[PDB]
């Protein structure tokens, strides 16, 4: 039950990881996780705001 | 996934302002370089992969510095110093607590590891045989000790870690064990209610998270029985966050901590220091 | 014809206009809503008051003065003494809420100063003690529609029974941390040029499904003056802050006898 | 600030920062203010006419009340270092009436403006590390 | 939500906001743009600045009193000494520029005042001394960002060396025609009850494609107090006019070593 | 692939003149064997494995030797001998230093290895129980130590290898953490640009890469308490480019280094040995 | 996700690598690269010289 | 010899007027007094031997042949751009590898004259301009 | 170094005897007037 994936690239390939344990708290680290949605704190406005039109109109 | 890139624009002479805007609306400034300047194109090929909540939070950090002792104890007080019992907590220490503490809420599993350190009291008693450990997790209402050798280090039923002096640091993964869906870092209220005219007492009562949290004790002994030689150690404990997940962003710890509440010091309450004049390069 | 500056809000029997809005934020981007099958934890049928309780309660007026130095309140601590949603918060060991809050503060266009309005979700403030620590009595925690107010100075008490208070030292937020980063939180601005009202939907926020408002304040509502009140004709006058707040999706569980708090 | 305090956990940042400006005054002033960044390497600006030969931008104060302007990425590393470094200076953000602020009588003369900042999209950090701003003592 | 009265315009590194305009000038309703090939003059591979010099740059300040009589720019002259755009005008013998012009002064809703903002092709004024014509010192006739002020009085100098600046008479413009007659050139009027600013747009203006930038100033910007200052609490204030200019779609041919203009 | 082989030639008498060239062109010599000589045909088996960059390189080199100690230290000067703190660099040392110098840029992960040696300070002080080592990467910015025990030890960012004396020499790998594209071996350059009539120095002003390189700090300790027998400790530091890739060529350096820079020393300036005659076989 | 590649010849077959870490900078040597062009330093001459030609014309 | 790498600005920035190597290394008494270049020529001014050199980019003026060295340079650099104002990218060096020499006058003397042309010049972060210290 | 900054060849002696240096039409008015004129000037050649 070997995954392969992607390293992080160096200066100048894939990587196997095998679970050697019954309880997922063993696992190494999460894979990284790009996700993001930066609005929900730097825009949380009930009224969608079009940057090119007035704030307040 | 990469950070953004930036399109190749030119000049503008529009009715279109995304230079305006009104924070009074609770939404940050949202333009960007394209919006107010001439800008070339830049392919940007570079990632927020280190700003990931698993890579900010993805070290073994100290959380305590324990002491054991092993020596022929004759009094009380010496008896005590051949075991020691600690609540778990990442208030001990200032570093992994005020990264945890940009958030409200968290989920991880943990890794904990352990450095185990010795040195001789003295010379002239001769020497001490090479030394096992034994760091005995607690959960709340197991029988805690009170003697290194008492019955409670059989450990039946509670996790215990043995541990040879000289051996790689120890090292166990815990699941997430909160009694609630997430981890509260900060709890604004009580364990309990207090009811009109009760006899209970309210003078001497606590607030907050310290009322309520309870991850229960860490025990470390000695296994050996005590040499000529008395041999102090210390037991260090690491923590890391993995597999995490973090809610609702605070501002980060400005000010000196003065123990396991938010509370602050009348003497270090001046983070900042002055600038000569608000025109200071 | 429609416009950010202009909002209708309707709860129950209770309705709120502004003219001077500035759009309204929805915490996290996130409206309130019962709580789901899948997330459930009390087994027992819930109490869901609807319009008897998801309705604008008004609070206590404060006055906003060139030497104020701001104002908190606590949810729901604040509406615990309001109509039926105090009545339902009381027989039950268990509820939550999300909220509508409106805050209300108008002057003329000769008047300058801006107020920053902040939900703050578990907000932990400092005791006024440095012979203990976390040292805070219920009642002093818990002070309903009055809310407590913010100073510009730490004077610790000299005695641990003098200090079970709330040490809300307006530049560290009463809690330790720097006031200039309060606005990761839900916010709005009332700058008197632009807006007289902020409006913030909030969701039940904490670690559970439901939990114990009587023991439990979810929220924080911060009131800063992040540019103090100034008028040319007189530098002491004063401008009411008025704050109206809704329960909304109000779910309660654990019915029994009512809840009644010591008051000292 | 909360970029700052976030910065100080990393050795390396990139990208372009956002200055918001919230004007503060009565609704009866009005003004034009310029907001300037001068990339490195030149005199540091002390007056308008250098300033404005920098990447600016003229707030007239109105309605909307607030103005962004844009320190966009100009460095000739591909990263800056998260301390006091004159290799990675970053140069030199300055304001100055463009007009002035004018208001009629029974107005304050007198007023404020808050000054915000923030991460474009564009923004990434490196190369974590220990923050100089918590400690305890041992 | 788009409105008349607000604008942004970006040029390089440069952005400019209006909240209250009058919408905005593009004179003679010619954009400008590069010289075609078709059009062209010089045969060398001309220099284009782009961002470097196609910018915002903002003059000193002047101030309008209730007895100012009005206020006069040429350019390229206002901009000789503006950071990069200087540079490739005094490098090279040829130079054709296009322009925003963005006039800028704000006050109350309590003050009165109009300034016509003309841009005149070809801005000729008259000289000081009756006993020359067009005897007009370079150093008098291109003074750089401080401009010139109109006087309402013609005073001609006793002797001819001491004449040799404009005759700048507010209500013949400067040079033997009707003031009331301006608006026949590109204009925008600053009412201070309307608006805050005026934009004009301004394509390159000459009888050649390209001319010799350091001889020949293209346009005169021209500001009129049409209606005077009035202010009821203090007649004797004053309120900022702020010019701020971007070359656009500049160009030049013949590059050398570097003009030094005469200052004496 | 293999090196050249050579082909089957016999004699030429011909306008064809590959002996002579015209080496003012900036062109090397290019005149093979089989162009001035009759060649027998010999098949070249042979490769150029061995003096690939990554074959060149491929060597654990060290680059420093640290010291530390762990007794009982009753002064400021005996306080600083418990930990110590290093500036990571190649130029403590000339062997490694010289190869990266063949080139002007650089591009390569970095192994890292540790050698961690111990001897008795004296006898007739009793003995040591095996030391625990600490070795924290410290990046710029973030605090350095002031005591063997200060708070910056908890160690939650930055990355710390615990060695137990007598384990297998520790090592870890780094990435490329370069700041540009490449490294730079040399810099012909300031950090900043001094302006007119400044009234910043300009007489202790340093030049060359020495202004703008940081890779941070090496801290190590030992992490026990003392022992009534002082110990002290060396640690050698090893670094093995690998990965590698290299950018234009350099001389080698020919004579002896006497600091960071490419300075050199008046009295080692000489590295020929004369001959007797131009005429010397 | 076992890479089996030619070992360098001895004396007188292939080998396996199977990457355990995450990240490629954790990985042992570069595969042997004998990518060379000497005439970027040996002759980076504009116009193309032939051996057997007069190098000046 | 009382310092590392220790160069004044105004020392290492002289202009078109350029530098002159040396056969001798003569190190000042003072530190304040050796902020220049130990410009020794047999070790090309940075302690590796000039017989090396031919390892850079070079031509040779060898007068018997050739009147002109022509050298085209792409820009070098670890990075895609840089100051201008702090960094130099190329040092132009010219040694005599075989002196002049002229039999009727062996003190002659004929000139060297460096003529050089930018080539895609790309220039980023415009603002006031950059006036370098000249002490 | 002023006269380097205009158009111009550097004419390096040998067989090929003779160089040519172009001065390119560069000139604001389209033709420029056949007497000594300040509007019409056309600037200066010069050799070092
Ligand atoms: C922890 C500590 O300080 N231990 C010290 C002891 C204690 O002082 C004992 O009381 C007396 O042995 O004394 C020493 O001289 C010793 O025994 O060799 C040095 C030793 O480091
Ligand atoms: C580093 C060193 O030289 N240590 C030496 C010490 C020191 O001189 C102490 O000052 C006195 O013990 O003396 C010895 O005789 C000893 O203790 O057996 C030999 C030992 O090698
Ligand atoms: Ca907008
Ligand atoms: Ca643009
Ligand atoms: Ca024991
Ligand atoms: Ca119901
Ligand atoms: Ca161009
Ligand atoms: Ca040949
Ligand atoms: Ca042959
Ligand atoms: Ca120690
Ligand atoms: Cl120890
Ligand atoms: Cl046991
Ligand atoms: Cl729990
Ligand atoms: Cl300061
Ligand atoms: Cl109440
Ligand atoms: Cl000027
Ligand atoms: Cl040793
Ligand atoms: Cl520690
Ligand atoms: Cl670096
Ligand atoms: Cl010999
Ligand atoms: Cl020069
Ligand atoms: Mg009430
Ligand atoms: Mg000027
Ligand atoms: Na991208
Ligand atoms: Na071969």
């Amino acid at each position: 039950g070997a995954q392969v994936s992607s390293q992080k690239v160096g200066a100048h390939v894939n990587y196997t990881t095998i679970n050697y344990y019954k309880d997922s708290a063993s696992n190494a680290a999460s894979k990284l996780d790009f996700s993001q949605d930066p609005s929900k704190f730097t825009e949380p406005v009930k009224d969608i705001m079009i940057k090119t039109a007035p704030a307040l109109n | 996934p990469t950070a953004q890139s930036t399109p190749l624009t030119s000049g503008v002479n529009s009715q279109e302002v995304p230079a305006l805007t009104a924070v009074e609306t609770g939404a940050s400034g949202q333009a960007v370089p394209s919006d107010v300047i001439e800008t070339r194109h830049v392919v940007n090929y570079k990632t927020r992969s280190e700003s990931t909540l698993e890579s900010f939070f993805g070290r073994s950090a100290c959380v305590t510095i324990l002491e054991v002792e092993n020596f022929n104890a004759t009094t009380d007080a010496d008896r005590k110093k051949q075991f020691t019992t600690w609540a778990i907590t990442y208030t001990d220490t200032v570093q992994l607590r005020r990264k945890l503490e940009f958030f409200t809420y968290s989920r991880f599993d943990l890794e904990m590891t352990f450095v185990i350190t010795e040195r001789y009291y003295a010379s002239n008693t001769g020497h001490a045989r090479n030394q096992v450990y034994q760091l005995m997790y607690i959960p709340p209402g197991a029988p805690r000790p009170t003697a290194w050798d008492d019955y409670t280090w059989q450990s039946s039923s509670n996790p215990s870690v043995f541990y040879t002096y000289g051996s790689a640091p120890p090292r166990m993964s815990i699941p997430y064990v909160g009694i609630a869906n997430a981890y509260s870092h900060f709890y604004d209220g009580f364990a309990r209610v207090p009811l009109k005219d009760e006899t209970v007492d309210s003078g001497d009562t606590y607030y907050g998270l310290v009322t309520i949290n309870d991850f229960g004790t860490l025990a470390v002994r000695v296994v050996n029985e005590y040499n000529p030689a008395r041999i102090t150690s210390k037991i260090r404990v690491y923590m890391k966050p993995k597999h995490v997940r973090c809610w609702c962003p605070r501002p980060p710890r400005a000010v000196p901590y003065r123990g396991e509440g938010v509370d602050f010091k009348q003497d270090s309450i001046t983070p900042l220091t002055a600038v000569e004049n608000i025109n200071t390069f | 014809g429609y416009s950010d500056r202009v909002r209708q809000i309707t709860l129950g029997n209770s309705t709120i206009t502004t003219q001077e809005a500035a759009n309204a934020v929805v915490a996290y981007g996130e409206w309130p809503s019962y709580l789901d099958d899948k997330e459930a934890n009390p087994i027992d049928a819930p109490t869901e008051p609807d319009v008897s309780s998801n309705r604008f309660y008004t609070l206590d007026s404060v006055q906003w003065k060139s030497t104020s130095r701001g104002w908190w309140w606590k949810l729901p601590d604040a509406l615990k003494d309001m109509g039926m949603f105090g009545q339902n918060m009381y027989y039950h060991y268990l509820g939550r809420s999300g909220y509508t809050v409106h805050v209300q503060c108008n002057a003329s266009k000769f008047h300058q100063g801006a107020l920053g309005v902040f939900a703050i979700p578990e907000y932990v403030m400092a005791c006024n003690t440095e012979a203990k620590t976390s040292y805070v009595s219920y009642v002093n925690a818990n002070p309903g529609e009055k809310g407590g107010v913010f100073d510009n100075a730490y004077n610790p008490s000299a005695e641990a029974s003098e200090g079970r208070k709330f040490a809300a030292l307006d530049y560290l937020l009463g809690c330790g941390v720097l006031a200039g980063n309060a606005f990761v939180y839900p916010h709005q601005i009332i700058n008197l040029r632009t807006n007289n009202s902020a409006t913030l939907v909030l969701p039940y926020v904490n670690s559970l499904a439901i939990d114990c408002m009587a023991k439990h304040n979810n929220w924080g509502l911060v009131i800063l003056p992040l540019c103090k009140l100034d008028y040319a004709p007189n530098s002491s006058t004063e401008i009411p802050i008025t704050v109206t707040i809704a329960p909304m999706f109000t779910e309660f569980n654990g019915l029994r006898n009512i809840t009644v708090p010591a008051t000292q | 600030t909360m970029l700052g305090e976030i910065l100080n956990y990393y050795t390396h940042w990139t990208g372009s920062l956002r200055f918001t400006f919230l004007f503060c005054g009565s609704m009866m002033a009005t003004g034009k203010i310029l907001l300037s960044y001068s990339p490195p390497g030149a005199k540091p600006p002390t007056t308008r006419k250098d300033a404005m030969l920098g990447t600016h931008i003229i707030w007239d104060l109105g309605l909307q009340s607030s103005c962004t302007m844009l320190a966009p990425w100009i460095s000739n590393t591909v990263y800056r270092r998260c301390i006091k470094d004159d290799f990675t200076e970053g140069g030199y953000i300055t304001c100055f009436y463009q007009t002035r602020i004018v208001v009629p009588s029974g107005t304050p003369t007198s007023m404020f403006m808050l000054a915000f900042v923030s991460a474009c999209p564009d923004f990434s950090v490196r190369l974590l590390r220990d923050t100089n701003h918590i400690s305890q003592r041992t």
